[PDB]
RNA sequence: GUUGAAACAGGGUCAGCUUGCCGUAGGUGGCAUCGCCCUCGUC
DNA sequence: AGGAGGGCGAGGGCGATGCCACCTACGGCAAGCTGACCCTGAAGTTCATCTGC
DNA sequence: ATGAACTTCAAAAAAAAAAA
DNA sequence: TTATATTAATATTATATTTA
């Protein structure tokens, strides 16, 4: 319940990132502190921004393939926690590093999407 | 992962939302502003904002499905998710807030897992 | 874990630039905490240190109110929600010490799942055996 | 009962002191429910 | 008095329930201090003490 | 005389990526 | 630093209460 919202953090980041080429305030820079540590005051908003953030993807493709990965992320969660344990903050950041280097890894979203 | 039996109130009616945005998906796929992106903001919020209107219009979506029993299954859906939504809530819970977006994410997995709703509905 | 913002730059900072001078800081607040502190009052040390009984009475004053003032920004709002002392007749043992501390069993109250107050805790004492020769004198509870 | 013995991590020490998440921003602009349909045939 | 109190079948047909963009800007996430006291040594002699004389 | 107490001894010691 | 294109998509149910 921190990796995965590590990976949901990492996904929605970088669909941001995919949305917006070039911002100032990712979702990193503006809801990181408290995703990683109090998900449910975060990741029921940052999950709001999801939607426009998919929409603004150039290739709807794209936005398919990450709502899709999100998707999957979000299916290991049953519950954003309250507040996520030092033990699982740790998973947080590894789970955001783990899914943003997934992402940004040279076919792996399109793949993993592929063979579902 | 999707617990159909959840009755958290943020969970159904993300479950509720997941399957309206994909009935509207299905009615027209090319969709400048599906309700994820017109609506998703408050149906997790403040769901008797939109969920009224997300259900005025949402007859005509399944009209506008393409198959015909396509809508049926999707229609099933949506009662099997409201069975679990005694009421709207006027605003989600917070726990209930993040809950939302749990169950748009795994109802949409459930939509787009390919045999579920088809199979789930003929064991109904 | 807030997040706070300071709306003032502390040093001339790599970043104290043109717009704005901003350290925004962390403010680690407990929503709630009960602390339960054990304790032990040896006769053996207090007879080196000439730990007096008048010297034992302040530090039970201390405790009961010592976070009525000792405040701060950091710690906020913290209070002593019990002193549960076990005075045994002899400068031994009486009992042995954590058979007289699961004596004093706080649990979160019956159907609470996260504490917000003390009013979220139950804190049972048994003063029920104690009696042996043992004196359980309630200071803040 | 002739052969490594004995042996403390001690004693104790607030992480404090404190710090706006901010200033603020239209959901907009607008769109026909339409085109039309004997209540009939008759006792 | 004894009447008969409708019989029939239609009660939508059609399409549309959106289009468009936007979902951020900005900057700051630190400052400042401390991070330990004290000892505990080998090796040798002295010095106080003990035993034996 | 044995064993603690004491008195000398000696005078620190220091780092850390590329990428051909 | 990198990466950057669409899953899923075909019908649930369906036979008369009340009438001193």
């Amino acid at each position: 319940i921190g990796y995965v919202l590590g990976r949901l953090f990492a996904v929605l980041e970088k669909i941001q990132a995919e949305a917006n080429p070039g911002l100032n305030a990712t979702i990193a820079d503006r809801y990181f502190g408290s995703a990683s540590s109090t998900p449910i005051a975060v990741f029921g908003t940052l999950m709001r921004l999801l939607p426009h953030h998919l929409n603004k993807l150039e290739f709807e493709g794209r936005a398919v393939q990450l709502q899709w990965e999100i998707r999957q992320i979000l299916e290991h969660c049953q519950r954003f926690p309250n507040h996520l344990n030092l033990e699982q903050q740790g998973l947080f950041a590894i789970g955001y590093y783990h899914e943003t280097q997934f992402l940004f890894t040279k076919d792996a979203l399109k793949n993993l999407f592929n063979e579902a | 992962g999707l617990d159909r039996n959840r009755q958290d109130i943020g969970y159904v009616l993300g479950r509720l939302f997941a399957v309206l945005e994909k009935i509207q998906a299905e009615a027209n796929p090319g969709l400048n502003a599906t309700i994820a992106d017109r609506y998703f903001g408050s149906a997790s919020s403040t769901p008797i904002a939109v969920f009224g209107t997300l259900m005025r219009l949402l007859p005509h979506h399944l009209n506008k499905l393409e198959f015909e029993g396509r809508a049926v299954q999707l229609q099933w859906e949506i009662r099997q998710i409201l069975e679990h939504c005694q009421r709207f809530p006027n605003h989600l819970n917070l726990e209930q807030q993040g809950l939302f977006a749990i169950g748009y994410y795994h109802e949409t997995q459930f939509l787009f897992t390919k045999d579920a709703l088809k199979n789930l509905f003929n064991e109904a | 874990e807030h997040s706070i913002t300071r709306m003032a730059v502390t040093n001339e900072k790599d970043a104290s630039e043109t717009g704005d001078n901003r350290t925004m800081g962390r403010k680690f607040t407990v929503p709630y905490g009960l602390y339960r502190c054990h304790g032990f009052i040896s006769t053996h040390f207090a007879k080196q240190t000439g730990f007096s009984e008048n010297d034992l009475e302040l530090f039970w004053q201390a405790l009961v109110n010592m976070f009525d003032h000792d405040h701060s920004a950091a710690r906020g709002q913290m209070n002593a929600r019990g002193l549960y002392v076990f005075e045994h007749s002899n400068n031994l043992g009486d009992a042995p010490a954590d058979s007289l501390f699961k004596r004093i069993q706080v649990v979160k109250k019956d159907g609470v799942e996260v504490v917000r107050s003390f009013d979220d805790y139950l804190v049972s004492v048994d003063d029920k055996n104690l009696e042996e020769t043992k004196l359980l004198r309630k200071l803040g509870g």
